[PDB]
């Protein structure tokens, strides 16, 4: 994908990877979403009508009890002249995306019923690994009370490429008969 | 009708046997769904054209696979699709399960029975989008497609092989002069397919009693895609046609295809780009609609004997707007085809039917498509009477007018007069050979305009039974020997006789 | 019109043949419906045992 | 035509009761797996399609 | 315990409706903004989900006006397309496109109500019986014969006669009809909707005592209405139509005027949606909404709908969008002309440019068939021979010609016909004309019996004799 | 070959191809997809980068079909615009856009490729002798003649004979001229591309026993191929072609059929670059596209290139840009009528819409000149008494204008021709007139000699004695 | 969803946020096609003036956009 918000999330990553600080800039983005979750601090920010010299002042506070990256500070600053804080939170969830292009790992998420101990995933995320041709693989879970016993994996560039077993066994039998 | 009792062999049977293969398979999310088009984020591994499968169970095309989302143009109507559920990549290119068992089967869009006759015996399959033959895997056309109109088939000849489109006015006799060439190959072997893309529901169905009381049933597979239907379906109906008959095409066996309307097809082609944000062109149609076309008219082809000298003619329809050729889908339709057929209302009340415009008609084969017997008797009749119609509108501007010229306005009006024909009754072409023999040789000179129709009436009937020799002659050796000539004379005379008594 | 009003009721009588017909299959089809029950229950078992491993 | 509309009608029915039937039967397995050992069968089950996942994976 | 929705914008009559992420009312499903003035609380604004937005927002355009909606209001997914109450009841009242009586009565019964977006009949419900069907007009029953339980239209510019050719049509045609008929006025003249109103109740189509045995429903969706509004109500016409046929299995008239301001109604919303208009203003999706609604009027094996509708033709081009798309639908068209009707030949019906499926010989005899084309010829001979004419004039052409004009222009005059719904025009009492009378009047014409009359004993007259016995009277009277 | 990137958009036939951020391929390099079929077999899809759109990505054309064509699929770029091959090798082979033999015989021998944008030669090359060459029709000898080692011209609409006569001229000029033809049909008809190389077979110029003694190359961008096909097969023709000019040194003929289709497929994927439509739906390149094309097609010192192109005209009209371009490029253009076509008069060219600069008295001699000036004059006067006639009759013209109109009459049929290739149109077998018979013939008739003959004795005939014995034996035939 | 965030511009910015700067002497090429060339940068440029690009292709300046000049 190339939009706006993503060209924005690309450029944040390049100038972390040059320095060194892909692990303290992705805290530093990652503690950004928790302060632009709330309704009143984002809309503050993103509202044309309130002054922008307000928000600068404003800003700088923020990030001063953040404690953020000093390019970090930069590039909401940089958002903030140049218009696009009103995409700020598209622009911050791209960043993750973009991130784990960049050390290579992937992620995958798998899904249960009942959760699964380590030695299961270490296997999927081996699997996935070669699958997928990563240098890393990052696993993600979630529990889920409809399908059966089984579950299905996700993994790609997005969330593209799913292979399961747990319903749809099921579904081919019920398919299967028809024909 | 006893079902329940084997239903405990029947449920364990479809248990029995299944394989539940895993492989890996693409998915996506639905990011919107309005009037035809999904807009589906996710699906890397989709190629464009794979069907991508929605989860309440519709099939899609992924047309624009752009950065972010993917382009779906779905298949049906969208009402149960939901923002958020998962759509898979199915893999394949919009294949059709084809086979012989189509015949006399009204079919559907996507290829599944509409008739309510039972599911169909389909072994093989065909993409939609296959290939046109190349330049070195056809051949010359040679072989006659008959379609008992004497005005085409004499003038206008179409050709295993071919495509003429047939071009008129709303109600000005096109699909008449369609269907009665499906009609008239009733004994020639050839498969038909007629694609109705648009079309009336009820229209459609009025065309297949026809075929079926005529019995043309038989070798007849009838497509269509109703106005009703999504624009996908409309689009895609003609594609469907093609590829069965191009399914018979490669088995040797010799097509004929009727698509009706084609401009019905690019409104809906229109309808599904303009809803992808695809910027337009003339007339909002997009800019590759000549392209939609040019690539569905170009499968039909003659093959060459290496490939099994099957062949496949199209016959286009492409209704205009008052006349109006100048626009822009009928501009883009003409110079595809290998002819057109001007069909013209102001001819059409007029009473010459079928209303075929013949100075503004086309055939680029040609003579060659015509049998050698009737090449050689109206090889120069296409040339001639378009110059008879300069003349005759000439000499309306001249008050006494010299009789080198009385004669050609004489024969020239004879030969019009040969060439109207009533509905649904086809002419064999040894029946197309004596009168053309008759009009040319100017044995019609003697008798009025009124009773040239009814002349040559009686005289094909005198044919048929008094000389079966003649009948053996044009069908066997399919050329005007000085025997079948001298017939024919005999006959003309003996009947001009009867005439004259009567 | 003589032939033609004969084929005309002979074409009728078909339709009469063919009405019929159609209603005594779907009267043959309501009676195997009822009929064979216990390919429904053991159909039904059918599946069963074979759709999963 | 009209014996045609027969052999439709036999095979509709035909799948009609088919499906209906393994409906039912999928009905039985939910409730007895609902009722199947849940960690013991629950996990061989799992264990199972584990197996399964990691055979596809080799492939 | 319907999800609530909350109304997110508000661009005319097109509303974004935000839900709660799982739950979005699918396509086609009917939506209530709660609603609100300043005096009371009315529900009314009733919505009708087009498009889903993503980020959990559908996209509605909404059958009422929007005057006084508030980005923030509530609004409940009633879960299923905007039903309608059918049958029994809707005999003899005047609806909405909300299937909301209208004409100040008692409500009606909501016992049985159907959606108005369904899919039409299948390929294999269908018939081909191929009837002809006589409306005692002239140039209706010799050169364009209406089909028995098929779609009909009447072309023309404004103020050609449309709307007083369908009421000549239901005039003749509904008391004489066994079926109940179905009238639904789609962006018209409020004013003719009150006159119609008042016509039915006159005739006794709507008696105004036991309203139960009336045999006709009226729909109206009318100039005022708002777009939104004006696409449905064609929708809710048909769908009343389509139960009588499908559930009482009778045969209905489904007259509709005019179907040309559906399609417009359908063009202006598209605009307020966004799509992008394919040629001229018209939405891209022209056939498709064309044809979603006409495909649903065909006639099947339990019952018939036989449904006359105007179409309205702009600046008089028959070559525009919604015209030209319309032609393939109908089985018989009328065009009707406007230079006819500054010339004063009424019914204006252009008899060359009028086409019907059902002018063959195996369906209309052959009597019939060789006339109609023989009146054809010669009005197309006619036809050619003006722009010679319009220059030099008549003393030029030859013999032959002349005779073809003197008998086309006797033609054309025999054609224009009184009728019983124009009496409060011109005063003079409408003629019907049965189809035999027709048949032989014509054939006179043609034989020349009658080429020693003057031109102007054949206008408006309604057989041959009332010709003849006006023919006198102009040369009797010196 | 060493830049590898991946396929970002297909949107149609146009795609965008992600590189990395030093290295992105120049304008029109040719990139190759490592796509796979429907076999997994890979299968390469070759584009054209047609822009560079900024974010380190490329917008490319593909020549052959996108469907099948996956996102994230590698993309290598070649390093150069597509290499062609040309030469010894090239003649009687059919041949791709790509350059790709076509006809089912082992492969091109590609020792010689060319790429297929160059510039045109400097204004110093350009050859400026003036040369009239025979070509045996009559309109086209006395009226506008061609120039050898020109551009020239066909116009018309649909089915009025721009190929008939392509054929007609093809026939005679290719087995005639010394220099090795070159014939590339963009976007045309298969059974046209196949029933020329038949016939070329037929005539012996293909010379199917002994190849690359052939005389023609044949080059095809029919209608079945994608927009980016059929803009490309009038560079790869012609690239051809200027390889038989440059190098070998030995002059051309360079037949184009169909010229319009070259400009129409532009214009088709013009949309999709993002380029904003210009008047009547053109691309705003039209007149750049077609002069890049025109102008590389010129005569030099070196080597002399004669291009004959038909030229498709949309409705009929030639007030559309496509038409209109291309007419300031032409030498000599000759425009085909719908009225001649439907009078029957054949070959349809309208001669007071057919010009030359050649027909000039320094280049074609003043009998010549006078008498194709004189024809003219006779056919403008009886254009303009047409709409008169009609209204007010034959009589009321005066004895000078109805002899004009009498000569002009027989004059228009005496331009008809019947050709070799259109026998299976015209039924009667075709004649070749040299110049010498047309102005003998034309003078005749303008000198009032041949007042007593009917007007159907000049009809599809060849010589000025054809016509002449055809009223014969129609006098003889009345007489019966 | 505009020209002239290229993500070098925009790291290039971050950068140098806290500065001040004049980028008037030259301007990158931004993106190339149909005869022509969109230029981030050249702040100074005046509508006319000729700029010449590496390899010496000589263009005139005629948009001058805030994003970019053509
Ligand atoms: N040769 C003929 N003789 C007499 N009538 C004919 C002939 N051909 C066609 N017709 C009549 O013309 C009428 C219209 O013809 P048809 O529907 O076949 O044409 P069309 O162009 O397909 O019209 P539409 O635009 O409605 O599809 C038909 O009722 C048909 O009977
Ligand atoms: N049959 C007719 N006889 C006489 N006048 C007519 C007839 N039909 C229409 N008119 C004239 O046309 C006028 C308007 O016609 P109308 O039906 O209102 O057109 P529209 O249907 O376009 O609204 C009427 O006022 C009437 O004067
Ligand atoms: N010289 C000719 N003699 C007879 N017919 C011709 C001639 N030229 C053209 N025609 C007619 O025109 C038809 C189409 O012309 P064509 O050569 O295909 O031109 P285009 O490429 O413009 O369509 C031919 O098939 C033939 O019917
Ligand atoms: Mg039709
Ligand atoms: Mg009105
Ligand atoms: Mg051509």
């Amino acid at each position: 994908v190339d939009s706006t918000a993503s060209r924005y999330a690309s450029a944040l990553a390049d100038v972390a990877d040059v320095t060194g600080t892909l692990e303290a800039t992705n805290s530093d983005v990652e503690k950004l979403i928790r302060i632009f979750s709330e309704e009143p601090v984002y809309y503050f920010f993103a509202n044309p009508v309130i002054s922008i010299d307000n928000k600068r002042s404003v800003l700088d506070e923020i990030i001063t009890t953040s404690g953020l990256q000093p390019h970090t500070a930069n590039f909401i600053n940089i958002l903030i002249d140049s218009e696009r804080i009103n995409l700020v939170k598209e622009i911050l969830n791209e960043f993750e995306d973009v991130f784990n292009k960049i050390t290579g790992t992937e992620v995958a998420v798998v899904t249960s019923v009942v959760k699964l101990e380590n030695d299961h995933l270490a296997q999927i995320a081996k699997g996935v690994q070669k699958i997928t041709g990563a240098k890393n693989v990052r696993i993600k879970t979630v529990i889920d009370p409809s399908l059966v016993a089984g579950f299905t994996i996700r993994y790609g560039n997005e969330g593209s490429k799913l292979v399961d077993m747990s319903v749809k066994k099921q579904l081919e039998e019920i398919a299967a008969q028809l024909e | 009708t006893i079902r329940a009792d084997e239903i405990s062999k029947i449920i364990r049977e479809r248990i029995e046997g299944y394989n539940r293969e895993v492989k890996v398979v693409n998915t996506g999310t639905v990011l919107q769904v309005g009037d035809g088009i999904a807009r589906i984020h996710g699906l890397d591994e989709v190629m464009a054209g794979e069907l991508v499968e929605f989860e309440e169970g519709t099939i899609g095309i992924a047309l624009n696979l752009e950065s972010n989302n993917v382009g779906v143009v779905l298949m049906g109507d969208g009402l149960m699709i939901q923002e958020g559920s998962s759509v898979k990549a199915t893999g394949r290119i919009a294949q059709i399960p084809v086979s012989e068992a189509y015949l006399g089967r009204v079919i559907n869009a996507l290829a599944k029975p509409i008739d309510g006759r039972g599911e169909i015996t389909a072994s093989e399959s065909r993409l939609i989008e296959s290939p046109a033959p190349g330049i070195m895997s056809r051949r010359s056309v040679y072989e006659p497609l008959q379609t008992g109109l004497i005005a085409i088939d004499a003038m206008i000849p179409v050709g295993r092989g071919q495509r003429e489109l047939i071009i008129g006015d709303r109600q000005t006799g096109k699909t008449a002069v369609a269907t009665d060439t499906i009609l008239n190959q009733q004994g020639q072997n050839v498969i038909c397919v007629y694609v109705a893309i648009g079309q009336k529901a009820s229209s459609v169905a009025q065309v297949v009693t026809n075929f079926q009381e005529r019995g043309a049933m038989e070798y007849t597979i009838v497509v269509a895609e109703t106005a009703d239907s999504p624009a996908t379906l409309q689009y895609l109906a003609p594609y469907t046609g093609a590829a069965l008959a191009e399914y018979f095409m490669y088995r040797e066996r010799h097509t004929l295809i009727i698509y009706d309307d084609l401009s019905k097809q690019a409104q809906a082609y229109r309808q599904m780009s303009l809803l992808l944000r695809r910027p337009p062109g003339r007339e909002a149609y997009p800019g590759d609609v000549f392209y939609l076309h040019s690539r569905l008219l170009e499968r039909a082809a003659k093959l060459s004997s290496l490939l099994g000298e099957g062949s496949m003619t199209a016959l286009p329809i492409v209704e205009t707007q008052a006349g109006d050729v100048s626009a822009y889908i009928p501009t883009n339709v003409i110079s595809i085809t290998d002819g057109q057929i001007f069909l013209s209302a102001d001819l059409f009340n007029a009473g010459i039917r079928p209303a075929i415009n013949v100075g503004i008609s086309v055939s680029r084969v040609g003579s060659a498509a015509q049998i050698k017997a009737m090449k050689k008797v109206a090889g120069k009749l296409k040339l001639e009477l378009a110059q008879f119609a300069e003349l005759e509108a000439f000499a309306q501007f001249a008050s006494d007018l010299d009789k080198a010229t009385q004669n050609q306005l004489a024969r020239g009006q004879r030969l019009r007069e040969l060439l109207k024909q009533p509905q649904s009754a086809p002419l064999t072409v040894e029946e197309q050979v004596m009168t053309i023999y008759t009009g040319t040789n100017g044995y019609l000179d003697s008798l009025e305009l009124d009773q040239v129709r009814k002349y040559l009436v009686e005289l094909r009937t005198y044919v048929k039974t008094n000389k079966p020799e003649f009948q053996e002659i044009i069908s066997s050796t399919k050329t005007f020997t000085e025997e079948a000539e001298a017939l024919l004379k005999e006959a003309i005379q003996e009947q001009m006789e009867r005439f004259l008594l009567q | 019109l003589e032939v033609e009003a004969k084929l005309a009721e002979g074409r009728k009588k078909i339709e009469v043949e063919l009405q019929e017909a159609l209603g005594s299959l779907e009267q043959q089809k309501e009676d195997t419906i009822k009929s064979l029950d216990s390919q429904i229950s053991a159909l039904s078992d059918d599946i069963v045992k074979k759709v999963l491993p | 035509y009209k014996n045609e509309t027969i052999q439709f009608e036999q095979q509709k029915a035909i799948n009609q009761v088919r499906q209906r039937v393994f409906q039912q039967a999928l009905q039985g397995a939910l409730g007895t797996l609902n009722s199947c050992l849940n960690n013991e069968l629950h996990l061989r089950t799992i264990n199972a399609n584990i197996g399964m996942f990691g055979a596809m994976n080799e492939i | 315990k319907k999800n609530l929705g909350r109304i997110a914008q508000i661009i005319g009559p097109v509303l974004d409706v935000a839900f709660p992420p799982g739950k979005m009312p699918n396509i086609y499903n009917a939506l209530i903004v709660k609603g609100r003035d300043t005096a009371g609380q009315p529900m009314n604004v009733t919505c009708e989900v087009q498009q889903l937005l993503g980020n959990n927002r559908v996209r509605a355009v909404a059958m009422s006006a929007t005057d006084g909606l508030t980005r923030g209001m509530e609004v409940i997914d009633t879960g299923a397309p905007l039903s309608v109450p059918v049958g029994g009841a809707t005999l003899g009242r005047i609806f909405n496109v909300l299937g909301e009586p209208v004409d100040n009565l008692g409500p009606v019964d909501t016992r049985t109500t159907s959606p108005i977006h369904r899919s039409a009949p299948a390929f294999t419900q269908l018939d081909t019986k191929l009837s002809i069907f006589e409306t005692g007009i002239k140039v209706v029953d010799l050169l364009a014969p209406y089909r028995r339980g098929g779609k009909i239209g009447l072309f023309g510019g404004a103020g050609v006669g449309k709307t007083v050719l369908i009421m000549e049509l239901i005039n003749n045609i509904a008391k004489a009809h066994g079926g109940v008929s179905v009238f639904g006025g789609v962006g018209e003249r409020t004013r003719e909707g009150n006159d119609l109103y008042m016509e039915m109740k006159e005739s006794g189509v709507i008696n105004e005592q036991n309203i139960a045995e009336s045999k006709v429903a009226l729909v109206y969706g009318q100039m005022n209405e708002p777009p939104g509004a004006r696409m449905r109500v064609g929708l809710t016409a048909l769908t009343m139509a389509e139960y009588f046929r499908d559930v009482n299995e009778q045969d209905v008239l489904l007259f509709i005027d005019n179907i040309f301001r559906f399609v417009q109604a359908g063009s202006e919303v598209s605009a307020l949606l966004g799509r992008m208009p394919s040629a001229v203003g018209y939405q891209p999706t022209l056939s498709t909404e064309m044809g979603s609604l006409q495909e649903r009027i065909t006639s099947t094996k339990e019952g018939s709908i036989t449904s006359i509708q105007a179409v309205y033709v702009p600046a008089d081009d028959l070559t525009d969008p919604a015209p030209a798309t319309t032609f393939a639908h109908l089985d018989a068209t009328t065009v009707l002309s406007r230079g006819l009707a500054a010339k004063g030949i009424y019914p204006a019906v252009d008899p060359l440019d009028s086409t019907s499926t059902m002018l063959q010989p195996r369906i209309v005899g052959e009597e019939h068939y060789e006339i109609a084309q023989r009146v054809k010829e010669t009005l197309q001979r006619y036809k050619e021979l003006q722009d010679i004419i319009a220059i030099l004039g008549l003393d030029e052409l030859s013999e032959e010609d002349r005779l073809t004009v003197a008998r086309a222009r006797k033609i054309e005059r025999f054609l224009s016909q009184p009728f019983f719904v124009a009496e409060v025009f011109t005063g003079s009492p409408g003629k019907y004309v049965g189809l035999a009378e027709t048949i032989r009047g014509f054939q006179l014409i043609l034989s020349g019996e009658l080429d020693s009359l003057p031109e102007q004993a054949f206008y408006l007259v309604g057989n041959i004799d009332e010709a003849t016995a006006k023919a006198m009277n102009l040369e009797m009277e010196s």
